[PDB]
């Protein structure tokens, strides 16, 4: 199930991050167009103007939602990966506790209240940290 | 010790969340109904085997009394109305003096000078040609000029446009369904109040289907409680607010028109058709509802044990009718078998705590979400109605006002079209899924 | 050489560009405006500090002439026009015989037979009845049939729609902002007269704030220039080309419609109303616009030294009045207070280079657009009607003729209604965002 | 800031492609969420039916620019990175310009302009480069 | 093991049968500085000047254009456009009033006596206080008698009538269907293709060949023709519920006219609203009428007999007839020629049994397009003398369905809705969905 | 004389080639269903006049915008499984699942040599599903195996 994983603790849910990932758009060519199976649904909910607005801008913004998420990760050095590792230290500050607690024996929604406000910091780190790398692969690679 | 930043994506967390929901039904179910207007526009099947995904240790916070679910189905209610009401009749040309006799014809006490019998001058096809016609309106959409001159009560007002005679407005259930991106958490503990933690949260695609039923004071053919009579409120304290009182078992009603009526349809331009209410056959009667009384009794009793314990064991509960105002909020208000009957709910209301027939009358012309402007002719329908309908629940005021509280006084209210939704809706919430998360893990790149 | 080809993603490179800018007004100005059309219509919240980046060393080509921005600002505010007028009181059962007498009581000179006393049959909220009713037109909108009867102007072109009276036309500034891949680029250059290159230039992701006001011959409420009075055309060369003439001080006009007037209602159908002119309560005097002379003379003269220098220096350079043709160009045309008043400028054009009272007519029929398919009547506003505008610019054509002995000839000219838009929009710039290039290195995999 | 680099040259100015990158997208979704700030337009203007259109338009659009560029960059072989290398050889009649010319002494504005005309050459011989080169893995891997 | 390996690809040219909305173009030079075109204002999207094909060489796809998707698209864009267009229009209804006629008795040949009534009405003026007394003509079919001097228009117990805006021409120009991106659209080049098959010879297009959205009835006009012989292109040939849609191989032409010089009054109705009456007739009154050559109808027809024995036998009999059954729209042949509605007697066509022609024609003016009654159109007069020469181009016929089962089948001039029009010029193109994944095994492993 | 050389004649050239032939096309028939959008939407600004009319016509706009949101969505659909099975950026890809004899019993001579693409695509259509699933389950034990190495 797509939530199934919510009360499982953090290093058990990520056994299946997988699922998660594809609902994100599958669930939309899903819901449009296989869902959709009358014709005479699209004719009529054609008519009705306001409806069609709204509904597409709820599509076109769930697809510029789900590239907002993927160009970060691209940016940060993660593409392609549903787990990414990175050279950016942890900080106590962010949480001080052992590692123990905080994989298992506790959820993922418990963990992202935790974080709560020390988001946005991380995310600055973890863009500069991908350009140096960047740079420095490009040096070595016009050294033959 | 030595930890690093880590990402994850498709971490399932959440956050609450205000989207869109697409309307959908069961195809099956409408029975080729398409002139249904909650079929027609509701035109996209639910899936078969609607799942529900338990989340063990979940727990989450609920409040239906800033529920914006209840805010966007008020919304597309009116929505809908407004387009399946959109192209039909105008009866502009019916805004004519009328001279208008009693019907005496046969008819009881119960309903003298209920009946008009009105003849005017309307127009054909043609232009250049008039002819004379009439109609047996009911006395509630007839008024007096400055004793025989007549007009339809929303000729100052507003423009009347006459609903579409093919389309029925039967209530069906309708599921509301998250788009992608987003989940529905439903609440499932017993006796929740709709403000507090909820401890049993599971996951859905769809809500269970609610019927969009239309009424005040009463709310019909909605849900039950399973344990006992729930109330709630957004303030108990306060006056101002309504108390919805869900009950755990249904009060059945049985309400007929027993006037056998003939339609009459009546040329008025070219392509357009007005429905006049032709004659009665046979004797005139008043419209009314029946309730078993027993039931009614122990109904009550039930729904003061509940008030007492928010209220005080001492303290005497007394229950009233209703407050002068508009029609549409001082009495019950049915739309069932397409006639709007409103009736009167003193006889339930009047006792004190320490089969009953409710008359009803039927307006044709009305203001159903409390708007002005947009008034509806209901043509009329043939033949003898009658319906069976299940109580569900109340919407209750408190008068207040009282000195110290001595003796409380509870009367019929609600009116407010949002309530009948948040009795339905009261289990959902709406939120995000937000699949980027970030935790240490004792590795380095 | 031992280079390679290098992909680059980011690169701070724009080409011109065409697309949708969108509106957005400040916040905390909408108050409770839902009611204006520029608020209700613009409500998406601007950016509280507005940044802005200047670019060093970046020399971009501007050319106002030839623009977007123009050019959808003018297709903007004509559709917003057209949707507030849409859900309006029709008034096509006005299009009467009118029987009409003028108003001779209490009349200066300069009024008398301009505003007439015009009675008429019209509908009621009946089909069946007519009312008998009168009401005050001016004389331009209202004309002779072929003799005390007369109908209104518009009969014989379109149907007109009356303003609903609750809606402001009151100029709210807006801001037009690029959507995300596009960016604005602004100069900042003194004295750039448009059509060339700007040294200083910076990127902002909004423009200033500019109040859409419609308005001829005159600017009114713009921006003034930093240091010197600005000439700016198209081709100053060629008599065909309008030009636009941006002032750094600012001439203040004092603008009234002395008349206290009445407003009646009147109801015509079912759900509407059409307001009328009543009696007039106190003396009627002529509508006028003061203009303080010295400080007008003095703004003049400026403007010809700039003149004099783009012509010859022993030219003579005169003013004179617009030549002739509708009055929505050969007068000075604007809305005050939500009245439509039409002033004679001559006044201030009369004169050869080597407190001035313009008396005004108001008018209720409307085609603001010169467009001969619609119409609008604006309702009358009760009250004495004041208000006060700073003139920021002129609308000058040259006569041309190819009048020799150098004595240029200037008279105010307008009408089209994208040159006042130039006046706000001449310093901005649409670009797009074009990422990638590629660039020798000498790095390979 | 955005486009702060424009005046700086080529080298400087490849430090601030994070900026430029993160902007296609990022603006897209905040100027979408800075209207839940004002509900009420939200709904109204969902009656200027050709407003309605105009902006959907205008937001498809800018998805659909986004991932050409991106796809563009998947075939290339360059999916992920804001700084790739490839082995197509710089030719000196697309410019005959010393490095010392290119990555100083010349801004990004300046060299578009001056190698505009071999744009498409240039991208044609890149997408070879990248097929011979997938199709040389696929051997490899083949001879295990 | 064998350790073949799962491969993927992207980028693999496949597809599969799919529908989607594909959208109109017209050639960007088709404006020809006139807007004013039902087609050309709507159908705006100029296309590409220098248009490919791509010949698929080893390609062989099925087609068939009974099941034709594209075919019900231009029937829903088609009423759609044509709605559309008489939207922003004079909508008439102070027209429905009673009308004064007499019979128009002036230079009247025998053959036109009845054909056209004189009628006065009292209508409104600029003001609604004046009313005036006008007058015109109107042809016999548009007309219906109230219970003999007193008529009305014959759709005032039916619905409103617009009348269609005067400034927009109807004249079918040549329309591009074309595919969204992600879509192709292949075209069957066998020149003798029957239809309902497989097809050698596929090219793969972006855009179709220029289609006119020409309207007829019986005659189809200005199509294409067929190269080698003439085929017989039907659902099922022995099903008489169905339809033969005959295409011929050479073009024949039909000659018609609207001879009598008619003038334009123009009334004013209302505040910017006009109404075009027809005012009196120049000269004197003929009926219109359609030329077709003698000896050239019955070459045609006798090629269509030779290739419509072989469903049937060598000794057969096929014997055409005049048709029959329901109102004009099916009994006789439509086409609007220079913007007047024509509906010409085709029996003159079909009187032969195998083992010039001057077809008369009416003219109506009030017209129920694509088999509907909720709404008329008021096609406004034309002015001067209108004529036009089309070219058949093929035929809808059916057959009655045998009795007896003799020897002799007949087949009769059919009618139906538009689809069939369509069906006839897109039974070449099929739209296909393009997808780019897939996987094969090969020796490759990570 | 034929099957000397790899050039096809456009869009859909190598749709009657053989696989292994068809494999030289694999860009020309990827680029097209993202850039075929922007080119036919950039064609719009040859006839302003155009795009202002379009507007006016509700209906059309609707469906010619959900068509291109549709064809973007699809897009991504399939980007997005590539990414999952580990073929992100790739246009050939090579896995750890085996190939099944069930699926198809081919030699690999016969099935590049002889077969179309679009005949290979009939034959193993029963076995879609299955392939994808394996996929996908080979991606997320790879995953979790480089993280305890880097964790070592
Ligand atoms: C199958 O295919 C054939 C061949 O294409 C097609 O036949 C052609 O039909 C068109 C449309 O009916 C015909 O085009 C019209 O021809 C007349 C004839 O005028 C001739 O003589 C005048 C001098 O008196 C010359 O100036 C002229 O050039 C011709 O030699 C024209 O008068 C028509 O023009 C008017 O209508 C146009 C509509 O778009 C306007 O654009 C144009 O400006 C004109 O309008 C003005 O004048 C009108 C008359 O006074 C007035 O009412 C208007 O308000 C306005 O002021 C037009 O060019 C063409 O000649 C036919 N060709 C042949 C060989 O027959 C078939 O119709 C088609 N079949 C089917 C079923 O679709
Ligand atoms: C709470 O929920 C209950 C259901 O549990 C609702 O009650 C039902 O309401 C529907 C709709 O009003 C009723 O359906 C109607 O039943 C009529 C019964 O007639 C019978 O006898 C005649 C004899 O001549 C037969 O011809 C007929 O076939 C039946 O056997 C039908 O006549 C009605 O059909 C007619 O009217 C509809 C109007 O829309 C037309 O479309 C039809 O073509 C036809 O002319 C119709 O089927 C149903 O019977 C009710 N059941 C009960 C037990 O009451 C309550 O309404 C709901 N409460 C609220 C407030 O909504
Ligand atoms: C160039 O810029 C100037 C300056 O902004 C514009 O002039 C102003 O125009 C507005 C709109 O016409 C004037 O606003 C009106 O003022 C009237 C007088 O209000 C006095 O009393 C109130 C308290 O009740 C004080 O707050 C106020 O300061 C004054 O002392 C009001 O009675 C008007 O309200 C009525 O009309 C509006 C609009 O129709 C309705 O919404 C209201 O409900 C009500 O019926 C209104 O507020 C303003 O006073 C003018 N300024 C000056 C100095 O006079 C020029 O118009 C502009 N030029 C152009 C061409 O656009
Ligand atoms: C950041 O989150 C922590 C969570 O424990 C909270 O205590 C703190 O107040 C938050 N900071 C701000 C500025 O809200
Ligand atoms: C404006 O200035 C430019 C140079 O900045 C000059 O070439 C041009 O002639 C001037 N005149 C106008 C009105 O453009
Ligand atoms: C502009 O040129 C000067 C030359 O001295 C240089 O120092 C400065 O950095 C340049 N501006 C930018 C943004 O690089
Ligand atoms: C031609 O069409 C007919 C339909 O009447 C069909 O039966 C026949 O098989 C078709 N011919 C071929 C070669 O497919
Ligand atoms: C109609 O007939 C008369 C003869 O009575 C003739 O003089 C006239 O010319 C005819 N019509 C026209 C307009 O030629």
């Amino acid at each position: 199930g797509f939530l199934g994983a919510a009360g499982s603790t953090m290093g058990a849910a990520s056994m299946t991050l997988t699922v998660q990932a594809r609902n994100l758009l599958s669930g939309i060519v899903q819901q449009q167009s296989n869902l959709l199976r009358a014709p005479e649904c699209q004719q009529h909910l054609l008519k009705l103007t306001v409806w069609g607005i709204k509904q597409l801008q709820a599509r076109v913004l769930a697809v510029e939602r789900y590239l907002r998420d993927q160009q970060l990760l691209g940016i940060w050095g993660c593409s392609g990966k549903l787990i990414c590792c990175t050279n950016v230290p942890w900080n106590s500050t962010w949480s001080n506790r052992n590692l123990s607690e905080i994989w298992d024996n506790m959820t993922w929604l418990q963990w992202d209240k935790e974080i709560s406000n020390y988001t946005q910091i991380i995310y600055g780190l973890l863009e500069e940290s991908q350009n140096q790398q960047e740079k420095n692969e490009q040096d070595l690679l016009a050294l033959d | 010790e030595n930890l690093w930043v880590t990402v994850y994506y498709g971490v399932p967390v959440w956050k609450d969340a205000e989207t869109t929901l697409f309307c959908a039904s069961d195809a099956k179910a409408y029975e080729t109904k398409k002139h249904n207007v909650w079929a027609t526009h509701c035109c996209v099947p639910t899936d078969p085997n609607p799942q529900e995904i338990h989340l063990e240790n979940v727990t989450e916070e609920f409040n239906m009394w800033k529920n914006n679910m209840v805010e966007q189905m008020h919304t597309d209610i009116i929505s809908l109305w407004d387009q399946s009401l959109k192209p039909c009749v105008k009866l502009t040309p019916l805004c004519v003096t009328l001279q208008c006799t009693n019907v005496t014809n046969n008819i009881t006490d119960d309903m003298r000078g209920e009946l008009k019998n009105c003849s005017f001058n309307m127009t054909t096809e043609l232009r250049d040609k008039k002819q004379k016609v009439y109609s047996l309106f009911y006395r509630l959409d007839v008024v007096q000029i400055n004793n025989k001159e007549y007009r339809l009560i929303n000729c100052n007002t507003s423009a009347i446009t006459q609903a579409c005679p093919k389309v029925s407005f039967e209530p069906i259930p309708i599921h509301y369904c998250a788009p992608a991106g987003f989940a529905i958490l439903k609440c499932k503990d017993k006796k929740f109040n709709g403000t507090g933690p909820c401890t049993n949260v599971s996951t859905v695609q769809c809500t269970h289907g609610i019927k969009p039923v239309v009424s005040t004071q009463l709310l019909l053919n909605g849900s039950l409680a399973e344990e006992e009579v729930i109330i709630r409120s957004e303030n108990i304290t306060n006056n101002a607010k309504n108390i919805l009182v869900q009950l755990n078992e249904s009060v059945q009603i049985n309400c007929t028109r027993p006037n056998n009526n003939t339609r009459k349809s009546i040329r008025i331009g070219p392509g357009q058709w007005f429905y006049a209410t032709g004659d009665i056959i046979g004797d005139i009667r008043q419209a009314h509802c029946n309730v078993s009384k027993a039931t009614w009794n122990e109904t009550l009793g039930k729904v003061v044990k509940q008030l007492r314990k928010h209220f005080g064991n001492n303290t005497i509960i007394r229950f009233a009718n209703s407050s002068g105002g508009d029609l549409e909020v001082t009495t019950h208000s049915f739309n069932c078998g397409g006639e709007f009957f409103y009736c009167n709910t003193s006889g339930l209301f009047n006792s004190t705590w320490i089969s009953i027939t409710l008359p009803c009358r039927i307006k044709q012309i009305i203001n159903m979400w409390q708007r002005i402007g947009q008034a509806m002719y209901a043509p009329p329908i043939q033949g003898v109605i009658r319906c069976v309908s299940n109580i569900t629940g109340l919407i209750l005021t408190r008068d207040g006002g009282s000195t110290n509280s001595t003796t409380e006084t509870f009367r019929p209210g609600g009116g407010d079209m949002r309530d009948n939704w948040r009795s339905e809706l009261y289990k959902y919430k709406v939120v995000k899924i937000e699949p980027l998360g970030v935790a240490p893990t004792r590795c380095k790149r």
